[PDB]
């Protein structure tokens, strides 16, 4: 919900999310929904964005309508920030537990230590039930099961109310007598030295001693109870395992890419060389959360969001099967209302008119090749 | 008569209006108010922004102009009892200014913090800012200017000169409103983060300090109160 | 002017209450702006309430307004609660926002978004100032106590959140699990300025070393803001703006 | 000149230096880019230059070689991930107006000091 | 590298995406001169009126 | 007589000398002046540097010594007409100082910028700097010191004390010349770039501000002018 | 490995071995882009003749 505002070229060239899947579309309170997929870090990382040396796999949602039970980057849990390598492909997995009823647009996002949020595709997930049913039980290493929704709430309330009452008692004790104008006049006209006299000093000594003693005894009591504590666990986690993808057998060279201003279409000319030993066909072009598909080649069955999916948004001038060894040049037009709805046409406002995307080539057997393209994007007006 | 029931209205108008504003933003925060490019956002928050800016400009003009036009020309021939009444009215104005300062600089500003930690920033005109930067800040600016003008035009102590602590108390908090330019510039160019303690926010901090001139202002109002109606009782 | 002694007393009492309201809520607004934009990030999140950065920073930047308000109130009225009124106003504003917006608007739990406790430090600052009225003695000893008592004052609240938990194979405190579970879309984990360990961190000294550094810098900041408040208490008039 | 004229007229009218520092400095900061737009607008016409999109000013900087001034030295708008919509110029203008208020306030007193007429008995 | 000829012969034609060919040696020069001279004249008029 | 034709010479000498200097550097900028290790550079620019430094030292000594030796011992018995004549002469000196300040701090300093964006820096003694740091800066320093000395030794208003604005106006711009050490240090150790707005250059900025003491200096000269020959006409 | 355990004045002792830089380098420690092979000793009780 925070995208459609970021620079179109930044959205095009930061991180490409693909193979995304959502376990459920409608969940009850306390039920779990799992978000899986792969994200690829673009080689041409924009220079004003710091390299993802410190990155956090976040969830884009309107507050804790879900609680992030687990999140994985490469199979291992990542509660802290992680280091990602430019050009690598990682598979991720986020597990969410429903907490608040309603229709929530859940995004998979990545936060970078020096570049801000990289928001992936968002899917509407419906939560049904009541928030009062939500439970977050946690078992500690000391052998007690607590509910994280209300654990320590009473203690926090008690201590804050107690200290507030102490401060209010101090102020009220001094506020029983006249406060501002008589005291100002007494201080002004000659020495004051009458507005602070015993037992006011005794009361101040009592307040100071009681405050120090109460703090010390409360700390000692909170040491006896909860004798085992650990500091906050933090620190960037290195060694994120990337995916060992096979080298693509398709080489694509982009010879110019243009988009009409105004318009909802992007046109590019590609020289595709088919290596390997299978006839391939271009089936999908993904640029920035928007998937332009050729329905004659590939159909989406993973429940991708409708506003981001163009079922027939990809048109190839010659999409006949490309025999192995054969190289041909085709005109590829990616046209959908999403190009303007998500402001990919606002790249004309950007100070770097360059695009990046993913091309998916499918053979007869159905196995697919992921080839990555990037080129300058030239607007056309006349 | 002296202190009359204008104090009750001064508290109640701010309380009721800001409770309604809080209800409005709790209703339209999500659901037409998350996406800044949806048509419903334009009708529920951009229209709010336009209406509130126009109403604030009109109200400021009307209030300040009326206070300046009804200014007391013959301040010399003013009875001490009427001076006490006017001092109490100015204290009511200061109470209203304090209430507005609370609502603007604490409630809606830390509420802007809730939003600036829970959702991805989408524009310079999110609901939170519209309710804070362009509603509550102008409201307390209007109240402070009105209090200063009333003091200068009705109280002989605050006449024959511009009070420095009063001017600082009135203008420094106002400087937070043009400081919004630093906030937006410091959030889009500087600091690709949502750190609430970033140096991009010290502009509010610097000009939030100038509200400490309320101490000099209040001792000045105490002296104005204790001009003729000082005693006796006090210091005797 | 005034009719009699009794009506003068009544008028003074009414002025007292109204001016107390004015002082309290102007201080609430200004102090809350300063606090939330200088230490609010640590004050927002239990998983941000650490032993190095939170303990170091909060007293240093929070001793500002108490110093100025003390320098005004004690000097002009012999009223020894400038620090207490500053801290109480900050706490009231913070708590109102936490309950009605952090938990009201959004639904972050209170045990996750509770604020820090500062009344013990405020009480030390006020009593050490009234006793031995020396402002220098206050700036040295009371500011020391203000810096030192911060973490022990907050320990009864945050101690239960530091119970270790085995969370999916990784050691996490309860506060870490709270920060992990309750998603802050705008606040990723790396933004957390907390103690992460160094190669020059000797033994078990992070909290005390931070507390003593905070006490010393609190001495410095109190000394500066005493004169800042002295300037803000001026009663000059200008002939032309 | 437009900003200077605003600063001078807003100062003569309403002789208040505080009013000048707040309003005239605002106008000085805000009118800068619109004042220069008629000059630099023709240099922002897009050009397809050897396959890359460049404005006329970019082509000027590329063609006319500055041996001591490489391209990376150019501190210009390069885009961020927190740059929302079409707001770079107005946001910069308003930040400049606010900081212009601050700098005007400081330099008013700096000039006040520089206008002193004191004499020293010994250097 | 030796260059022979005259600097007056140098041309730097550029074709824009809006469909116009301009010479980068003198493109926008007249407009720049006009606007700067106009604003300078405005400032000079102000100062001279007061002078 | 009053204001005589010394003003024409004061303008013309600087204009002609600096036009010749500009011609010289336009002729020997390239072609014996690009390569700092070529023998021709030593004969066309190092010799220029040596000659100009010696001539500047000699001229400063001669001018300041003559002005101090011919100082007016009996300033008390000075007629108002002669005071007016001396005030006009001091104004001529100030005009010459302003012209020299222009040539040094604007023309040749931004010209140093042209060179510090067009060619790779080869030494601390490029033609541009030699013409600016070691010619124009010493020239305006000499002119400013001479103007200060003339005021102190001929004008009773500027006698019996050292004028603070005059001293600042005369010395602050001088401090730019020793500030060249920061320029060279900040260009070789700091900032491997040719950024003209780098903090290594704020030393000229800081001491370029001190030329604003010309305002206090000029109101002091106005008061000196209006001592006996103030009226009448003015203020009547 | 250490060549000698007890040495006389002016005698040489050689310390050899291998060190491996951990892949999961802690984030608060800067990467060893600039590192110095030092000797931990109470002052110059030995002089570092050579280090490789
Ligand atoms: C210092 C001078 C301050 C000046 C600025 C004042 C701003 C006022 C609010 C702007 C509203 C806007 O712009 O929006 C207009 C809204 C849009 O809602 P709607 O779609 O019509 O839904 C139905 C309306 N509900 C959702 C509010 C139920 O509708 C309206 O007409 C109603 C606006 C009522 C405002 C007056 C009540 C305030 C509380 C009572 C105590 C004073
Ligand atoms: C003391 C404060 C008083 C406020 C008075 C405001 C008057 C506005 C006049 C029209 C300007 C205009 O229309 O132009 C604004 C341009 C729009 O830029 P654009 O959309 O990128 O392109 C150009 C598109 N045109 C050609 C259609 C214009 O710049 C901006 O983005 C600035 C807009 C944000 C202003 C925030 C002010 C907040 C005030 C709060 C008061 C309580
Ligand atoms: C009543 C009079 C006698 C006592 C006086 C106090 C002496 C020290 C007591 C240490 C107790 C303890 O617990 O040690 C200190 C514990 C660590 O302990 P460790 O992990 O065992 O360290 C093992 C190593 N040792 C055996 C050498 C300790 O934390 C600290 O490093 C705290 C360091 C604080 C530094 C800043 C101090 C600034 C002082 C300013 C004064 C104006
Ligand atoms: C007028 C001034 C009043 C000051 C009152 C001080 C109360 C004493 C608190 C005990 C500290 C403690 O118990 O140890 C230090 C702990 C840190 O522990 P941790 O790292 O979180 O370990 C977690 C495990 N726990 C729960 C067992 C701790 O707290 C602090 O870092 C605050 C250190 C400040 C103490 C300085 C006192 C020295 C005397 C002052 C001299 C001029
Ligand atoms: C003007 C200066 C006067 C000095 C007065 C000192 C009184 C100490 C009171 C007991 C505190 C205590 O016992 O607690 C100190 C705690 C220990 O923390 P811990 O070991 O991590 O855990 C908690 C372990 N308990 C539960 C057993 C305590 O914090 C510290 O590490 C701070 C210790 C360093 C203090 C350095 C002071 C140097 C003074 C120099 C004077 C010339
Ligand atoms: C005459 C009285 C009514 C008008 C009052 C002004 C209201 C705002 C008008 C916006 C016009 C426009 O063009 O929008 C603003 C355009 C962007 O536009 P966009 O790309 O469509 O953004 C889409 C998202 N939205 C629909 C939410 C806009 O630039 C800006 O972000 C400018 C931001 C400036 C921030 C600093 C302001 C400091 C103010 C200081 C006051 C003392
Ligand atoms: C006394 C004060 C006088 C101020 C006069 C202002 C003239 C109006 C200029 C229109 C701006 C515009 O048209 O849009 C904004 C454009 C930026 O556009 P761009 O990003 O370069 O887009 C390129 C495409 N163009 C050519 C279509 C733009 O200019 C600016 O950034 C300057 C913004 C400052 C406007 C603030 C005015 C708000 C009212 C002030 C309230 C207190
Ligand atoms: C405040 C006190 C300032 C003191 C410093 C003054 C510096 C003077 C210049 C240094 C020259 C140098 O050093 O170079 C010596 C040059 C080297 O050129 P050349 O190879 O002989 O070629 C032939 C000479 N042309 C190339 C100049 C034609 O030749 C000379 O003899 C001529 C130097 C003439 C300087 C006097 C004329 C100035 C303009 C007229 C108005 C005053
Ligand atoms: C954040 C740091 C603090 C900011 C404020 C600094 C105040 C410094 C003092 C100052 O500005 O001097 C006041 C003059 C204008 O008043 P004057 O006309 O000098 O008043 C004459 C009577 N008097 C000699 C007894 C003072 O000053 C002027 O020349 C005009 C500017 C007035 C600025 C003060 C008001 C600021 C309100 C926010
Ligand atoms: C050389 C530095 C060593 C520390 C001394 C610094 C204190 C100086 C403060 C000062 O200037 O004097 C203010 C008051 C004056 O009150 P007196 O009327 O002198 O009271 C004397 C009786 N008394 C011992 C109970 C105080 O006297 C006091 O401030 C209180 C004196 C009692 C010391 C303990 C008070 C502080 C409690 C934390
Ligand atoms: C509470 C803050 C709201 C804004 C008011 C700040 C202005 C204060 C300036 C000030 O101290 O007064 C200086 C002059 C005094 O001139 P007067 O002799 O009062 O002229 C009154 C007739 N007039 C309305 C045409 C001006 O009066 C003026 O400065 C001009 C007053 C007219 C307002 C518009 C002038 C500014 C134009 C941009
Ligand atoms: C860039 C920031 C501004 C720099 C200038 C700061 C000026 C601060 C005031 C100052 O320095 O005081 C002057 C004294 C020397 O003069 P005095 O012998 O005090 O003059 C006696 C007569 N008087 C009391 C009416 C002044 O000071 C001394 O003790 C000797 C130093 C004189 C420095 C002023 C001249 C600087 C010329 C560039
Ligand atoms: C001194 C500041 C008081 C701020 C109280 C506040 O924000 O109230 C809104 C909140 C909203 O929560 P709730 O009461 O459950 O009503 C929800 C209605 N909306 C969502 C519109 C706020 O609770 C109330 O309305 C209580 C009334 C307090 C009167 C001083
Ligand atoms: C009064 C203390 C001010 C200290 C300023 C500060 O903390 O700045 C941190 C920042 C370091 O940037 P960093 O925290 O790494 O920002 C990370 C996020 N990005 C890269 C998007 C800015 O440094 C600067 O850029 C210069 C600040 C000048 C202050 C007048
Ligand atoms: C108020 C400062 C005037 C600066 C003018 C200047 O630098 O002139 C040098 C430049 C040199 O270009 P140009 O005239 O073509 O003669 C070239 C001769 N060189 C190459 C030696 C400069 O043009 C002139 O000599 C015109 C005379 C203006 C008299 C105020
Ligand atoms: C009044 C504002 C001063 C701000 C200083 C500044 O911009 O410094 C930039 C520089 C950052 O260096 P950078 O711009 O990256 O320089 C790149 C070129 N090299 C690496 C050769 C220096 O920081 C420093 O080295 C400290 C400056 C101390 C000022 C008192
Ligand atoms: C940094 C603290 C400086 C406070 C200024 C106080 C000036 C008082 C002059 C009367
Ligand atoms: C930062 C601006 C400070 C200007 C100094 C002015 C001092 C005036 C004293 C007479
Ligand atoms: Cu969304
Ligand atoms: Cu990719
Ligand atoms: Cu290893």
């Amino acid at each position: 919900h925070g995208e459609k505002s970021q620079a179109a070229f930044m959205r095009m060239r930061t991180i490409h999310w693909y193979d995304l899947s959502w376990s459920k579309e409608k969940v009850k309170i306390n039920e779990t929904v799992e978000i899986k997929g792969k994200f690829h870090v673009f080689e041409g990382w924009p220079e004003t964005v710091d390299e993802p040396d410190v990155a956090f796999l976040n969830v884009g949602m309107p507050g804790p309508v879900f609680i992030r039970k687990e999140s994985y980057i490469g199979g291992q849990l990542v509660p802290r920030s992680v280091r990602l390598e430019i050009g690598k492909t990682y598979d991720f997995r986020v597990v969410l537990k429903a907490r608040r009823p309603g229709d929530w647009h859940v995004h998979t996002m990545m936060n970078v230590q020096g570049g801000g949020p990289i928001i992936g595709p968002g899917k509407w997930i419906t939560v049904e039930g009541s928030m009062s049913e939500f439970r977050n039980p946690v078992t500690t290493l000391t052998g007690q099961t607590v509910d994280l929704e209300n654990y320590n709430e009473g203690n926090t309330y008690f201590w804050h109310a107690f200290w507030f009452a102490i401060g209010v008692a101090w102020i009220g004790y001094w506020s029983r007598r006249p406060i501002f104008i008589p005291r100002l006049l007494m201080v002004d006209a000659g020495r004051a030295d009458e507005l602070v006299s015993a037992t006011d000093r005794k009361v101040a000594m009592g307040f100071l001693a009681a405050t120090i003693l109460i703090v010390v005894m409360a700390m000692s009591s909170a040491n006896s109870k909860y004798p085992i504590t650990i500091p906050l666990q933090a620190g960037t986690m290195r060694g994120m395992k990337p995916l060992e993808l096979p080298a693509p057998t398709v080489s694509v060279k982009v010879e110019d890419a243009t988009y009409r201003v105004p318009g909802r279409a992007m046109r590019m000319k590609l020289t595709i060389t088919n290596h390997g030993n299978s006839p391939i066909r271009l089936g999908e072009f993904y640029t920035a959360s928007v998937r332009f598909l050729d329905s004659d080649v590939y159909k989406d069955t993973t429940g991708y969001p409708e506003d981001l999916l163009a079922e027939d948004g990809l048109s190839v001038s010659d999409n006949s099967p490309l025999a192995p060894g054969e190289t041909r040049t085709v005109d590829v037009t990616a046209s959908d209302a999403a190009w303007e709805v998500y402001r990919l046409s606002d790249i004309i406002y950007d100070p770097d008119s360059r695009f990046a995307g993913l091309l998916f080539f499918f053979d007869a057997t159905g196995n697919r090749q992921v080839v990555q393209i990037d080129a300058p994007l030239i607007p056309s007006f006349m | 008569l002296l202190d009359k029931k204008w104090l009750t209205f001064a508290l109640a108008i701010y309380t009721v209006f800001y409770l309604w504003v809080r209800w409005y933003e709790g209703v339209y925060g999500w659901s037409a108010g998350l996406d800044s490019f949806a048509p419903e956002f334009e009708t529920y928050w951009m229209n709010f922004l336009y209406t509130e800016i126009v109403l604030e400009i009109v109200t400021a003009s009307i209030l300040w102009g009326y206070l300046w036009k009804t200014r007391d020309r013959n301040l010399a021939a003013l009875t001490p009892r009427e001076e006490l009444r006017r001092n109490f009215t100015h204290l009511v104005w200061l109470v209203a200014y304090a209430w507005a300062i609370y609502w603007g600089a604490s409630y809606f500003t830390e509420q802007d913090g809730t939003w600036h930690q829970t959702i991805v920033r989408d524009t310079d005109f999110t609901p939170s800012h519209i309710i804070e930067f362009y509603l509550s800040y102008p409201i307390y600016i209007i109240t402070g200017f009105a209090a200063f003008i009333y003091a200068k035009t009705r109280l002989p102590f605050f006449a024959k000169g511009i009070s420095l602590p009063y001017l600082v108390l009135v203008v420094g908090p106002f400087m937070i409103l043009p400081n919004v330019g630093l906030n937006e510039w410091g959030h889009t160019f500087w600091f690709m983060e949502e750190l609430f303690v970033a140096p991009l926010h010290y502009g509010f901090v610097i000009f939030g300090w100038l509200a400490l001139a309320v101490m000099g202002t209040l001792t000045q109002t105490f002296y104005s109160f204790a001009q003729g109606g000082l005693g006796q009782s006090l210091c005797e | 002017a005034v009719r009699s002694h009794a009506e003068a007393v009544q008028v003074s009492r009414t002025i007292d209450w109204m001016a107390l309201f004015v002082v309290f809520f102007v201080i609430v607004g200004s102090y809350h702006i300063h606090a939330m934009l200088t230490m609010g990030d640590w004050d927002f999140w239990s998983d941000w309430k650490d032993r190095r950065l939170w303990v170091t920073v909060t007293p240093i930047v929070l001793v500002t307004f108490p110093a100025a308000v003390q320098s005004y109130l004690w000097e002009r009225y012999r009223l020894p609660w400038g620090a207490t009124v500053c801290v109480l106003g900050l706490l009231l504003g913070e708590w109102i926002n936490r309950y009605f917006n952090f938990w009201g608007w959004t639904y972050f739990p209170i045990n996750f978004v509770f604020p820090a406790s500062l009344v013990p430090g405020a009480i030390i600052l006020d009593t050490v100032l009234m006793l031995s009225g020396s402002y220098l003695f206050t700036a040295i000893v009371g500011a020391m106590g203000w810096g030192l008592i911060f973490y022990p004052g907050n320990w009864p609240i945050i101690a239960p959140l530091h119970v270790p938990v085995e969370y999916n194979g990784m050691l996490m405190s309860i506060a870490d699990i709270q920060g992990y579970n309750y998603v802050r879309t705008g606040t990723p984990e790396y933004i957390r300025m907390v103690e992460k360990g160094t190669l020059r961190t000797f033994g078990k000294d992070v909290a005390p070393v931070s507390a003593f550094f905070s006490a010393f810098m609190s001495i410095l900041i109190y000394f500066m803001w005493h004169f800042i408040g002295r300037w803000f208490s001026n009663e000059r008039f200008l002939q032309s703006t």
